């Protein structure tokens, strides 16, 4: 019952991670504490490196490894390139993050995947406590740089209503499909 | 419905495989023998075996079980079977502590058939996998304990010294024999006189530990109950430790309260804490240069080169703080905690550069001045609005003057520096106190000790008004004053002047 | 002041520099209002009946000056706690801060709700078993600021400078302080190998101010002028000076460490064990004076032997 | 009021700190919204407390 | 660019054998 | 592709607190440890520094 | 984990001016006057006569 | 305008909204015009009062 | 602590929101005893004239609060009757004679005489001959009038106020016939009680309705509440022997048009707002309280909402009530140049 | 209905010389320290002003506020002001002690001369 900001991690910096959290590190201003998750370390220090000499709003935060970024956020959003990477850190790593989900948080899968994956992703988050969101992201990088991304959101629908202010900092068309899968 | 299981150090809490090896021979190693590892606990490595059989079950003997108790009686009649005049009464902690000593005495690195518990390579293992299973909190610990002990005693040691202690490690007939021929290593090892230094060394070091994590809470709850009861000076004084490390402790024990609960810092606190210290240290640097820092801010003559200028700057001392902070006069106009996150939040190096001397603000209030009437109607009324704000500033031979700055942005002066914004919607309003400052030379200083409701008012700075009318300011003799008065008050009495004669209520004739 | 005037227009003396001096820095150091505006009264009449005005006078008048500006800014700070501890003990006569227990407005405005309706994302409750959440429960739950301590101090100041205050006001707080008295100070002013470590070379915790773990201070892993054996070896160097003052007398003789006693002769750790010897110097009294000991091989304190007066000491 | 300058002696400087490497000679730079550009160019001597 | 040691010089040190020296230096101390 | 280049070569980190200046100086009582630089700077400089 | 920069103790490690973050709000003149088009009157009805009255 | 440029990082640089303070500017937002309603086949404006706020 | 940026958030809900944090404690008093009249005076204006039954009519027909809407008395959606001329459908006739003194005395730059403000109250009496006769010469009407006079300097004593003052109650108490009123000097000392207690205001005094009692004006007592009634000082036996010569001319057919209403009458309404005002927790609550008393409505809570804002400052005004106030964008300007200009007059 | 000495030249310099953000703090200490004064009913509410406000107030202002007592012979006022010079270590002159004592002796407060002589 601590009054502070929200902690909003982005998991993997990629082709899109990249400009998410730039658009998350821009656009928020005092109001998150950012977490940026990578493999190498190496990485997110570039990209924190470039968002503090660029000018950010909010104070970020590297990660090494997803029990950190599990035990730190309130929200995750992962931004990775493959169905196998999203399958790894979500459900096949023994830290993965909805495994090891704590009670209320929220994971937003950006990474296009297929129907059982977000399934059982859905599935056992629900079974955790937690919620998850399937929202896979169509448009460009730059188009990401401009804030113009479509959204398709499967998930819960007040969970929608909450993420609404950080879907709206990176993506401009965000529609809610329905239950967890449609999107 | 799922219950997360709780994690402790008796059951390690399942980790990634594509973690970095913490000891230095196993980030080397190929990755043919990293797979042939298998996951098993950490009590079957033999190291952690011996580990849970002789030392953690001695420490589990302190409970009230019965079992613990049958085994401290039999280790009572062993200690005093061995010897009775040593230890002929002590308690149970004591033969507790004695035989863990006892038992880390005796602990040698050989074949685990051969008669020795474990291996040297079981070691490195267990070291490798217990520092892969650590938190930061758990590396800060150990860290901790790498200063509070082993640092001194590898201050001490010569380097001869840990190659006989390697040779210890390693337990190898053949090592220890080939470096026991070499007369080096044998005369240039160190004499306890010399080796006495380190408890001197480890008390100086576990000292100061003390100084942070036992006198650092009941510093922090005293300076976080009542701040103006106990301030940082007040606590430096009575403890005498310093000041700036009182306040670095502060600082430490919040940073460390909000790293360890997962909370984004108060980033505020240091800025409250050293206020001063921000303003004078905290600057903005850049890659390929040196800087320096300035001695004075000011190219001034001397306050001892006059008694005047001595009695002066003893009489600003004396109207001024020694320390500031968050609760004093100065900062009591932060009546909400809106404005309190405001003015020390991300806006503290804007706010301070505002004004110079500490004032009971930190700008001026801003007013909004009246459109002339534009005779074309509506067909104008569309040209004012624009994109940006237009700021106008007023110069001239009474205006522009560097020297004349805070009396020509002084609002209670009647031929004040005229500034005019233009909003976007067209709104005319007055300019803000650093949009006013904005128009002069750059004045990069600031005051954190003079407040001037402090000053001295009743024993030698008594303003007379007879020095006043020294001057003899007269209205027959100079027409100034009266004539702005006559230019300040409202010409509607002109229109009415036919309608001595004074102006009278409107007498109505419906109810008379 | 009484005995000044007293002995100015009764006794007819001049009085001196020094107690001209002494009137100057009783006013300045006093904390009171317009002390410096006597202490200019006193510098004035020095300055008209040919007192002598030094400059070790005047630094000295602007060091007492900033010295007390302590003492001023506690004797400003005890009218602020004062004015507060009246508008407490208003305040909660007239019952306002009943009316303000009340969250009307957390009520009627929820944390998950907003103004308009919509739903807003709520931070995750910490673990109470962190120190975070024990600090705000002890700010919560525990006694107020103006219930600490009625009246104020005997000459102007806030109560707490002593430790019998400060430890009456933490049992208030429900905290048993772990150091009553001055004696149990660490006191860091008293080291002398430990700062001349810090000075030369560097820190040598590095971890002591530690936030996440990136403000610590050890030498790097390559090697070189910059590694580990380096600075170990200087580290070497200063306690050898350390050492060698204490070989020629300037510093104390330092006790049996574990590290010293596990590299000595076994006959000395058996004499060390069965002595309970803390410093060199108890061990050769043991070894001197063998007939001092007990039967258990212990060590007799100080107090138990006395030496052979010789009668040449009464010439 | 015809003596000293400031009588404060507590300055705390909050500027820009001074350069010592690479020392740069000239600092001319064409600007845009500077109304001083006048008395911000011109050889000027550069003694002070620093 | 350049990249800050994680100090793996720290765990070496713990590969020594201290308890022949401290006489139990990896528990509690007294 | 045209930002993984473009490193930082330009700025460095902030002075931390009670930080020393990069020719050993440092705000203490006693300055006599401490020495001025202006001396070793250009007599006249064209144009206007920012300090 | 850890925090960016060697301080950890700044939200800012490199410390920038803090009018730099300051957000820039932005109006367009269409906001404030509209444009409107008259249509072709009988003396220019067409786009090409109004070229050739030019 | 990054000032990671060495472009937009040099002191005589008109990509910045200001002269001596910092480089560059973090990420503006700037509006332009779209005069291509009237390319529609049917361009109408609604004046109605705002409501929402 | 911040929250995310959604649903276009206004950064400041006022014009003069953050200007109210660049004033001193006393010039938030200062400015407190101006706006504070405003804002009381703007939220009484559409319930202007009821009874105490009535607005008890208004409370009860909307029944209707989402715990965001306010009360219905404060701020009223009825119908008004005359329901106005031009400037009045927002304030009162008593107010417009107070904006144009605080006009001159924004652009006087200090204390200044009565001439300067005598030819622009005339005008709005030519031109409402109607809220003229209403109020004319009556005790509510006056003292709302010089309320605003310790603004130009709140460090006065109560014989420097009164003597200032004192031009300005002749000329609201003098009308152009033979029939002035019943009693010059009672409504002379009346006044000069209450501005007292709003100079205790200006100066945060502790109690500061006691102390006024003690230093009021004589034979004073029915205008302060019961318990403060014995520390008032007693009338005069010469100022008794003055009320038997009104008792000699023994003419009650000839009675005095102005003032409309009686003065006692005029006793109970001041008395009654000093009780409000007193045990007021904030300001709104104690601007609600004054209007479900009824009557002389926006007289009611221009004292109360004048002395309420003399105590905790401009900034405990609620501010969506500042933006709801017609005359908001003028007069808290010249509030601040009022309140700017009061500690260095340029005459003296 | 004005501060008697509004500025510009009347100040000293180590103020800084009419700083007008604090033109009410330069107007209230000629109101607590003016010698002209003789209502000791407003003396005592300008202290509770000069404390709200934070106007630090030397021996010279409690002098001035027991000179104001002693012609209406207010000796229980002479008495709060020593309980409060008291309360905050403020020591009284002779001239200050002298002004409590003759209030104290002109209104038959026997009792309370002799235990205001014996503290001083
Ligand atoms: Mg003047």
């Amino acid at each position: 019952a601590i009054k502070r900001s929200l902690n909003v991690g982005v998991v993997g910096m990629g082709n899109m991670g990249v400009p998410i959290a730039r658009n998350l590190g821009f656009k928020a201003r005092s109001a998150m504490y950012l977490q940026i998750h990578s493999r190498a370390l190496s990485k997110a220090k570039r990209v924190c490196d470039d968002l503090s000499v660029d000018g950010a709003t909010c104070a970020m935060r590297i990660h090494d490894r997803y029990s950190t970024m599990t035990k730190w956020c309130d929200v995750i959003v992962l931004a990775l390139a493959d169905v196998k990477a999203s399958r790894h850190a979500l459900l096949e790593d023994n830290e993965s993050l909805i495994m090891n989900a704590r009670k209320g948080q929220i994971i937003v899968d950006h990474t296009t995947v297929d129907a059982e994956t977000s399934r059982e992703c859905a599935h056992e988050a629900a079974r955790r406590g937690a919620y998850f969101l399937d929202a896979p992201m169509s448009g460009s990088p730059r188009a990401c740089f401009n804030g113009q991304l479509l959204l398709m959101v499967g998930g819960d629908a007040e969970t929608f209503q909450k993420m609404l202010p950080i879907f709206h900092m990176y993506a401009d068309n965000v529609f809610h499909m329905g239950e967890s899968g449609s999107g | 419905s799922f219950d997360a299981p709780q994690w402790d150090l008796w059951q390690s809490r399942p980790r990634s495989e594509d973690m970095d090896e913490a000891l230095q021979p196993f980030m080397d190693m190929p990755k043919s023998l990293k797979d042939r590892r298998y996951d098993i606990p950490w009590w079957a490595n033999p190291f952690g075996a011996w580990y849970l059989q002789n030392i953690l079950s001695l420490e589990l003997l302190k409970l009230k079980s019965k079992t613990n108790a049958e085994k401290i009686a039999t280790y009572r009649s062993y200690m005093r079977s061995l010897a009775s005049g040593k230890d002929n009464t002590m308690s149970d902690d004591d033969v507790i502590r004695n035989i863990i000593k006892e038992r880390w005495k005796t602990l040698e690195f050989g074949d685990r058939n051969a008669g020795y518990p474990c291996t040297f390579g079981d070691y490195i293992q267990f070291l490798n996998e217990w520092f892969k299973s650590l938190d930061e909190e758990g590396m800060q610990r150990l860290r901790e304990h790498f200063d509070r002990r082993i640092r001194p005693l590898l201050a001490v040691m010569s380097p001869v010294d840990i190659l006989w202690l390697e040779a210890l490690t390693q337990n190898s007939p053949h090592n220890k024999e080939q470096l026991q021929r070499k007369i080096a290593f044998q005369t240039s090892l160190g004499t306890p006189e010399f080796f006495d230094m380190s408890k001197r060394l480890r008390y100086e070091i576990n000292e100061d530990y003390k100084v942070r994590d036992e006198l650092g809470p009941e510093l922090f709850a005293l300076w976080s109950k009542a701040p103006e009861r106990w301030p940082p000076e007040r606590l430096s004084k009575m403890y005498g430790l310093d000041f700036t490390l009182v306040r670095k402790i502060l600082v430490w024990h919040h940073f460390k309260a909000c790293y360890d609960a997962c909370v984004e810092p108060d980033w505020s606190l240091p800025k409250r804490l050293f206020a001063l210290e921000w303003i004078r240290d905290v600057r903005a640097r850049k890659h390929g240069l040196f800087y320096g820092k300035m001695r004075f801010a000011e190219q001034k003559i001397t306050f001892y080169s006059d008694r005047f200028l001595f009695r002066d700057l003893v009489n600003r001392r004396e109207a001024s703080y020694a320390n500031v902070w968050e609760m004093d006069d100065p900062y009591r106009f932060l009546q909400t905690e809106q404005d309190y996150e405001d003015y020390w939040g991300d806006n503290y190096d804007v706010y301070r550069r505002m004004f110079p001397e500490m004032i009971g603000r930190t700008g001026e209030p801003v007013q909004q001045y009246g459109q002339m009437p534009i005779w074309a109607g509506p067909h104008r009324q569309h040209a004012n609005k624009s994109e940006h704000n237009w700021m106008f500033a007023e110069i001239g031979v009474n205006v522009g003057h560097e020297a004349l700055k805070k009396l020509e942005l002084d609002p209670t002066n009647e031929k004040r520096r005229r500034f005019v914004i233009r909003q976007p919607d067209g709104t005319l309003r007055s300019a803000k106190m650093s949009e006013m400052r904005a128009w002069y030379w750059k004045e990069e200083w600031a005051d954190f000790r003079f407040w001037a409701p402090q000053m001295e008012w009743g024993i030698e700075n008594t303003p007379s008004q007879e020095q006043y009318q020294e001057h003899v300011p007269d209205t027959t003799d100079a027409d100034f004053r009266k004539q702005r008065r006559i230019q300040s008050r409202p010409v509607k009495w002109f229109y009415e002047s036919h309608y001595e004669r004074e102006v009278r209520w409107p007498d109505v004739i419906n109810a008379a | 002041e009484k005995l000044f005037q007293e002995m100015i227009l009764k006794k007819d003396l001049s009085p001196s520099r020094r107690t001209y001096h002494c009137m100057i820095f009783m006013h300045l150091s006093s904390g009171e209002e317009g002390g410096t505006a006597r202490a200019l009264r006193y510098l004035e009449a020095m300055e008209r009946a040919g007192i002598q005005v030094r400059p070790s006078l005047l630094k000295k008048i602007v060091r007492v000056n900033n010295a007390a500006g302590y003492k001023r800014d506690m004797k400003r700070r005890a009218r602020r706690i004062m004015q507060a501890r009246e508008e407490y003990l208003a305040r909660k006569e007239e019952g306002v801060s009943f009316g303000e227990g009340g969250k009307e407005g957390a009520s009627n405005q929820r944390a998950d709700v907003d103004a308009e309706g919509n739903s807003i994302l709520e931070p995750l409750a910490v673990s109470p078993t962190s120190t975070l959440a024990w600090w705000e429960k002890w700010k919560r739950e525990t006694v107020s600021k103006h219930e600490l301590f009625t009246e104020e101090g005997a000459d102007g100041t806030p109560k707490g400078e002593t430790f019998e205050e400060k430890n009456e006001a933490l049992r208030m707080m429900g905290i048993t302080s772990s150091f009553q008295t001055k004696d149990l100070v660490p006191q860091p002013d008293r080291q002398k190998l430990l700062p001349l470590i810090r000075r030369e070379e560097g820190e040598i915790a590095g971890s002591l101010w530690a936030m996440d773990g990136g403000e610590l201070s050890y030498p790097k892993d390559g090697g070189g002028p910059q590694g580990w054996g380096v600075r170990l070896w200087r580290e070497r160097q200063l306690v050898k000076r350390e050492y060698q003052k204490v070989l020629d007398g300037y510093r104390p003789v330092p006790q049996l460490s574990t590290l010293g006693n596990s590299v000595r002769t076994a006959g000395d750790q058996l004499d060390i064990e069965r002595s309970g010897a803390q410093t060199p110097g108890e061990l050769s009294d043991y070894r001197n004076f063998p007939d001092n000991r007990f039967d258990g091989g212990q060590l007799k304190p100080e107090s138990e032997a006395a030496p052979a007066v010789p009668f040449s000491a009464e010439l | 009021y015809a003596r000293g300058q400031h009588p404060s002696y507590d300055m705390v400087y909050a500027g820009p700190m001074p350069e010592i490497f690479p020392m740069r000679r000239d600092f001319r730079k064409p600007t845009r919204w500077d109304f001083h550009d006048i008395e911000k160019q011109g050889k000027y001597r550069t003694s002070g407390p620093y | 660019l350049n990249e800050a040691e994680k100090h793996h010089d720290l765990h070496m040190f713990y590969t020594l054998a201290w308890w022949k020296l401290g006489e139990g230096i990896f528990g509690v101390d007294e | 592709k045209v930002d993984s280049f473009h490193a930082n070569t330009q700025y460095q980190h902030a002075w931390p607190l009670l930080s020393h200046d990069d020719l050993g100086n440092s705000d203490q009582s006693n300055n006599t440890k401490n020495i001025m630089y202006s001396m070793y700077m250009p007599k006249r400089n064209k144009g206007t520094a920012p300090w | 984990d850890q925090t960016y920069g060697p301080h950890k103790s700044y939200k800012y490690t490199y410390m920038p001016d803090p009018r730099k973050l300051a957000p820039i709000e932005t109006t367009q003149r269409s906001e404030i006057v509209p444009q409107s088009i008259r249509p072709p009157t009988s003396y220019v009805p067409n786009h090409e006569t109004f070229l050739e009255r030019a | 305008w990054s000032p990671r440029d060495p472009s937009i990082f040099h002191e005589t640089s008109t990509r910045k909204f200001q002269d001596h303070l910092y480089e560059g500017e973090p990420l503006f937002m700037q509006l332009r015009q779209c005069p291509w309603r009237t390319q529609a086949k049917v361009s109408e404006r609604w004046e109605m009062d705002e409501v929402a706020i | 602590v911040a929250k995310l940026q959604h649903n276009s958030a206004p950064t400041t809900l006022n014009f003069y929101e953050k200007s109210f944090q660049q004033l001193s404690d006393v010039q938030q008093r200062q400015t407190g005893l101006l706006i504070g009249a405003a804002v009381g005076d703007a939220a009484a204006r559409a319930l202007d004239g009821y009874t105490a039954e009535e607005v008890a009519a208004v409370a009860a027909e909307s029944g209707s609060l989402q715990d965001e809407d306010e009360d219905p008395v404060v701020f009223a959606s009825v119908t008004p009757r005359e329901h106005k001329s031009g400037l009045l459908r927002h304030h009162s006739y008593t107010f417009y004679l107070f904006s144009q003194l605080l006009r001159v005395m924004a652009t006087s730059r200090g204390d200044f005489p009565v001439q300067y403000v005598k030819n622009e109250w005339v005008a709005t009496a030519r031109a409402h001959p109607d809220c003229f006769v209403r109020e004319h010469a009556s005790l509510l009407h006056v003292l709302c009038i010089t309320m605003q006079l310790p603004v130009i300097y709140p460090w006065a004593d109560d014989s420097t106020l009164r003597e200032y003052a004192s031009g300005f109650l002749e000329f609201l108490t003098e009308t152009p016939a033979e029939q002035a009123v019943a009693s010059r000097e009672d409504v002379y000392a009346y006044t000069n009680s209450v501005l007292g207690v709003a100079l205790r205001c200006l100066q945060s005094n502790p109690d500061p309705y006691r102390n006024a009692a003690f230093m009021a004006a004589p034979g004073t007592a029915h205008v302060f509440p019961d318990d403060l009634a014995l520390y008032c000082p007693p009338a005069l036996v010469g100022s008794s022997h003055s009320r038997t010569e009104e008792l000699s001319e023994t003419d009650s057919e000839t009675v005095p048009l102005f003032p409309a209403r009686l003065l006692e009458s005029d006793v109970r309404v001041v008395r009654e707002c000093l009780v409000v005002a007193r045990g007021a927790a904030s300001f709104a609550e104690g601007i609600k309280a004054a209007i479900h008393l009824g009557g002389p409505v926006c007289q009611r809570s221009l004292i109360v909402g004048a002395l309420l804002g003399a105590r905790m400052g401009v900034r405990r005004i609620p501010i969506s009530w500042l933006s709801a106030t017609y005359d908001h964008v003028p007069l808290v300007t010249l509030a601040l140049q009022v309140a700017q200009w009061s500690w260095n007059p340029p005459h003296h | 209905m004005h501060p008697r000495l509004s500025g510009q030249g009347v100040f000293p310099r180590y103020g800084g010389g009419w700083m007008h953000q604090f033109g009410h703090v330069y107007a209230l200490q000629q109101e607590l320290l003016n010698a002209e004064a003789n209502n000791w009913f407003r003396a005592m509410e300008l202290w509770h002003t000069a404390r709200h406000e934070g106007v630090a107030m030397n021996v010279s202002h409690y002098t001035n506020i027991l000179r104001q007592c002693v012609p209406p012979t207010a000796w229980e006022a002479s008495l709060m002001v020593l309980k409060q010079m008291r309360r905050e270590n403020i020591r009284p002159d002779v001239v200050g002690v002298g002004c409590a004592l003759a209030a104290c002796a002109d209104a038959n407060r026997s009792e309370e001369v002799e235990k205001v002589f014996s503290c001083f």
